[PDB]
């Protein structure tokens, strides 16, 4: 008569490494790394992405008229932006502080364009174009957002200036630019005065500009250049502007909702999904039940922390050794 | 036959650790429930403190430079690149530590189940063998259920003391 | 004859959590999350706070007249901001680098004000005054710190330069402001000249300034702007000033020894407390015995590290089973 | 009266571990001051390093930025958030890794301090039961508290020889 | 001659944890060489695991900042101080953690070689004493190696009955 | 007869810490901590340092003649600036972006320096030079890599303007600087024009300057100054320069190639080793086998991280306990 006390093996081909073993069989595991994703950019708490595959986040902000894109009222939780998408600000010259401008539009919990002046009112021939600027059907044209003013027909260019005050639920972004002419016919031709003085101010903001007439390097037809600037107008706020000639004036800015946080993804071949995720990693979609994930290091959500493995097995059975 | 030093039972399916008892009535194996669940609760608890103390909060986009940040775009990288060798190495060795501990705490759960019915069958069986008592009296199918549930008393101990000087 | 060997129980009701086990009894723990705080602000190592209850840093610092604020000569340790302070700068306008100097002000081992310039040398009017700057008893007055210059009565305002030689015992803060007048009348009236040159220079700083005349939104009764600039007027070095009008002169520096460490708090309702501590936290003063605490994530001094969790109770005694 | 199989003593207010006799004289209950001095100092130790292995030097400020500093204001905010997830979740892993491990020392000390008596005592026991040995000689207060302080002999060997063909 | 439980042996030149027998031939010292394999194999694995699992990626420079970018200079050295502290409280304790296990490690196989002798030798040995078997029965130089080597049955089984009731 | 089982002593002195006993003696530890270096600045993977003991980086990239120093067509993998280096800009004023400049020059896997243009073929008189800039023989000189244009003898300064095309195999970093004379006087025989405009342009650079006449505190023998900066003129761009005075025009261009990544150790005793080494600190070279090192938290390589620690001594043997 006899009692044996023992332990199960099974038919598992389970290992796990130990901190003194390698490949130690046991008769079950768990994984620790989420190492599998849907390759795909999918909606998540804050809602769906926008694409963005021919045009960069600064075209579609200041308007480039071959940018049709919709920005729809719901917003946007984060900005995919195609690395090969050709259109960016059509006029040349660059935006300052344009990796700050970036980000305040990376996401939008709504979205309403407002119309902060009407150059209709304005002593001055309004909605200059440029071949540089074509629109998307063919015809010459120019930014959406910002209104290229030139001197009053027949030759009249007297300091106009005009007020717009913030009555709206938030931060309204604005826009402008001043045009530097190649050379001092093209500057009294479309301007009349040899030098101007453009100033944009608000309750907080004081800043002021002067042409600098010559000639740059030819960039898409151009010897000529803009400078592109932007500017925050708080609630309540008002923006005043002010010129003689040379400023691209303000004409539609942008209330968004919500607080930014930098969501750009700069992906070329990862497509849009039909899906929703918890965790959005800039590789594709994961679950986030686990601790950990290999999918990548730049990721958006409520996330496991990034490693580069690809496998953490955690031991739950026993050492399988059977008889 | 042999218990758990001469290795594990492919035949034991409901259950991590147990009994296999041999008499004249033949034989039976069982699962000790009372050693799995525990075991099993805390195994349980081990898993769920390791993924659930994990933070799922904070996000990490790669953000953006201009040509003349390449100061701050490299601070940037060393908060990423150190951070990410932290848990790299802490996620892999706590593993390691963790798997070793586990696999000794089935050895352990073993030998304790074994221990608390050495301490039963007292003067009444010889501990020799392979992790298996070799009974000195009559012990049929309900003698053993009770050493198995734990009802079971020193009713033997002359039987064996006679079976003993044999 | 019998002896038995057996370990202690006793009337603890101490739990702890293990890796494999919750509220286990023992007869004995010991807590390593400082969870217990005085909720005041304390002097520490450095000495005691500035408070600021009714004046921002930027306002004590170019010395808004409504801000007697007593600056003591053994310094200060840190600063406690009120966010309801209703007193900035005074006369419309923004600091360039603004939070580049409150962190320079935010600590002072000691502090001195130095005398840069004397006006009465200058051959122009001094001491202008605002309405947008009253003094607490109720005139209009200006800031302490720069000077309002404008033409030497009837009608002159030729260039006019100084130098101040830092001769002290270290780097000198000083400060300065250009006055943007709302249109060419007032303009003239104030500086004669109908543009203008100033100029800050010292070993290492070349600035310059124009100003642009125009309007912008009223601010408290005003049109026109300043901007406000700072610099650092290192030992040995020469501060050299030039302007022939716009210029707010400098005339009061800050010798302030030490390093600054950006110890800025933010806080309303937390008191000054007459109390001392080594580690003082943005919610109050804690002990820093133990490794780990929960006031704040924002502190000073030697302090345990923040974790946001009630109790790490960590086991000393035994499993309290009794028999 | 049971030893440490069956549970903790109540009554012993001066130690940690130790022994409980009893012989015709009546009963003795003392802590073993040795094996919990030992203890004592390795708990020490070990919430020793556990605290003073912290370092206290560093200051966290909360830094301020301007409204074009968006970028600077979540890369310092990314340093707090991570570094404050690693000392969580280490924090947290620790003390229950430690915990789990404190309560084994202990169990364990207690085994080790009945196998140091278990060797002393020899042939003229009988390990049965319960944390307990059961002496088979008269074994009187001054024997007893050698069997306490070590300094115990086997000259009884015959005296049990006897007593347990009985 | 005593075993483990009285202190090391100076003598042991060739290994970790083994044998040391005597009888009417005298004495002899040996290692055993398959417990010690084992033992140098998992602690070759457990340093390998703490060296090589450590990233050497990533450069710390020593950044510049003007002196109107204060802040930034202090964001990058939080980044630094903060990591250093996590490196430096988490390998002292790891190596406090790990040094302790190892210590208790070969305590162990040390205990895990004496249970393997015990079971070879069953009724054949008492094992009384200090990490030592009394063996009852004429063992020379070549019943001593079949002890060592596993290959080692109770042929005697009786020559030891007859010298146990003795 | 009798059989024994027994573990090793041996007569190790190493002791260890472990969680719950300090200085335990073991048959045998390794150490974790690398704690021994060669001190000295040896080559890595990417070569060799390049040293500065006389210049400063700035004036070996703007070519102080007074910097003889070799920059090698191999490049460098690191800068070791002497700290009591004494050159630096020789003719007083700042460079903008310093940090950043430096930092793009500290590391290079090759070199080249590069002609932009000659100004032979200008219509102004070139290569002045001064007193602030004497050359290692003795006389007046100048920058090497920008050249002083004054106006074309005797009294002409029209708007001059060049291009320069990059049809190199990189990005050209170039530089220039802006005179500002100290009086009306110094404009006028330097520039003949009493106020100029100086446009630096590239397909994306749109920068223009002009002088701001007055005098700056002495500095070596100088009241006027030079404001210095530096651009990036990526392949295939083209740079266009236009000035009618005060531009100190950009003479010679930098080819680097590779990435930098802020490779500049500022120290003064440790000196230039004959050694190679995979893991170089700012204190001297290591061994990178031991996972830990208190050499130096800054470092550049494959290196173990830093720890502030003398020692980490792992047990890997016996408790030595011997009979
Ligand atoms: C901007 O558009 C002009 C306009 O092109 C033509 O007019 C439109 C109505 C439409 O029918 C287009 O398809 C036509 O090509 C472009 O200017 C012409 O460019 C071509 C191609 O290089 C050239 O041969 C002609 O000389 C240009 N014609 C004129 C009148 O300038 C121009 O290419 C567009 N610019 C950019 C940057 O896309
Ligand atoms: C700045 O102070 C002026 C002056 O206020 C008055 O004069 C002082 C001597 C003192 O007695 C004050 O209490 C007086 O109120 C303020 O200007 C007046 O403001 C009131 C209230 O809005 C208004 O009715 C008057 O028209 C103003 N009078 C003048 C001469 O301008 C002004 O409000 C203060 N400015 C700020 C920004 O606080
Ligand atoms: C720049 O160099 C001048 C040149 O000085 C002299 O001329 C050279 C050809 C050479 O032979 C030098 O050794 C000579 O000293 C320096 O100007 C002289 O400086 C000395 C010392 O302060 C002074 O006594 C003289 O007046 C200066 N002579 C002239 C003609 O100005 C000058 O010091 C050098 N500048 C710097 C910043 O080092
Ligand atoms: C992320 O984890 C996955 C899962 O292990 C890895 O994908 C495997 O990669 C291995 C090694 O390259 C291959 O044998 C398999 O083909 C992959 N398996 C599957 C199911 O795809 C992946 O390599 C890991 N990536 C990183 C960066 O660690
Ligand atoms: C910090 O720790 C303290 C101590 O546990 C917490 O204060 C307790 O909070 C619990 C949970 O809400 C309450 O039951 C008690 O009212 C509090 N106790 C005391 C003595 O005040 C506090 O919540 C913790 N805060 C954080 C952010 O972790
Ligand atoms: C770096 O580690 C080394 C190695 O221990 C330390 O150098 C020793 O320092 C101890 C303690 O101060 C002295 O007893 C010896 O003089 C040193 N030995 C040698 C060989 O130099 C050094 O102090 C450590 N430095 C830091 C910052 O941790
Ligand atoms: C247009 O001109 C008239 C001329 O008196 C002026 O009153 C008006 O303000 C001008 N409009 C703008 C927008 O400046
Ligand atoms: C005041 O004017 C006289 C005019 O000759 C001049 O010498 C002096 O330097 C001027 N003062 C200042 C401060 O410029
Ligand atoms: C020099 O002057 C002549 C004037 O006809 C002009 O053509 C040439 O472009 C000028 N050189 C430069 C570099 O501007």
């Amino acid at each position: 008569d006899r009692i044996c006390i023992g332990y199960q093996s099974n038919n598992s081909t389970d290992t796990v490494n130990t901190l003194i073993e390698q490949n130690v069989p046991v008769t079950q595991t768990m994984e620790l790394v989420e190492t599998e994703k849907h390759p795909a950019y999918c909606n998540t708490d804050l809602g769906a992405p926008l694409e963005l595959r021919d045009c960069k986040i600064e075209a579609v902000i200041y308007g480039n008229p071959k940018c049709d894109i919709h920005l729809k009222d719901q917003g946007w939780s984060y900005i995919v932006e195609r690395p090969s998408a050709p259109e960016g600000m059509c006029y040349p010259g660059s935006v300052e502080n344009l990796e700050e401008l970036r980000f305040v539009f990376s996401s939008a919990a709504s979205y309403k364009r407002i119309r902060l002046f009407d150059y209709s009112r304005w002593n001055v021939t309004r909605s200059g174009t440029s071949k540089a600027c074509n629109a998307s059907t063919g015809g010459q044209s120019f930014y959406r957002s910002i209104n290229w003013l030139t001197k009053k027909k027949p030759d009249t260019y007297d300091f106009n200036e005009g007020a717009y005050v913030n009555n709206e639920d938030g931060d309204i972004i604005f826009l402008w630019g001043i045009h530097h002419p190649p050379d001092t016919k093209e500057q009294t031709t479309l301007y009349k005065n040899a030098n101007t003085l453009s100033s944009v101010t608000t309750n907080t903001i004081n800043r002021s500009f002067q042409p600098n007439i010559g000639p740059r390097p030819l960039v898409r037809g151009q010897q000529g250049r803009m400078d592109y600037y932007w500017g925050i107008l708080k609630r309540g706020e008002t923006l005043k502007i002010r010129t003689n000639g040379n400023l691209i004036a303000p004409e539609f800015g942008y209330l968004l909702k919500g607080e930014s946080y930098g969501r750009i993804i700069q992906n070329e071949d990862i497509p849009i999904g039909n899906c929703n995720t918890k965790c959005q990693t800039y590789a594709g979609a994961i679950n986030s039940s686990k601790p950990f994930q290999n999918a990548s290091r730049h990721y958006m959500g409520e996330c496991p922390k990034y490693v580069k493995k690809a496998s953490l097995r955690l031991a739950v059975g026993l050492r399988n050794t059977p008889s | 036959i042999a218990g758990f030093i001469e290795g594990g039972w492919s035949g034991m399916i409901d259950g991590w650790y147990g009994f296999h008892h041999s008499n004249s009535e033949g034989t039976g194996m069982a699962a000790d429930q009372k050693s799995t669940q525990e075991a099993i609760d805390k195994i349980t608890n081990k898993v769920n403190n390791i993924v659930d103390k994990m933070n799922r909060e904070f996000e990490v986009v790669n953000h953006e430079f201009s040509e003349v940040e390449k100061r701050i775009n490299m601070i940037n990288d060393k908060i990423d690149d150190q951070i990410e060798d932290l848990w790299a190495y802490n996620a892999e060795l706590l593993v390691l530590l963790e798997n070793q501990k586990t696999l000794d705490e089935h050895d352990s759960n073993v030998k304790n189940l074994f221990d608390e019915v050495k301490r039963r069958l007292s003067a009444n069986a010889i501990d020799a063998g392979n992790g298996c008592f070799d009974i000195l009296h009559k012990c049929d199918n309900e003698c053993m259920e009770t050493i198995k549930n734990g009802t079971y008393d020193h009713k033997e101990y002359e039987e064996e003391a006679k079976l003993e000087r044999s």
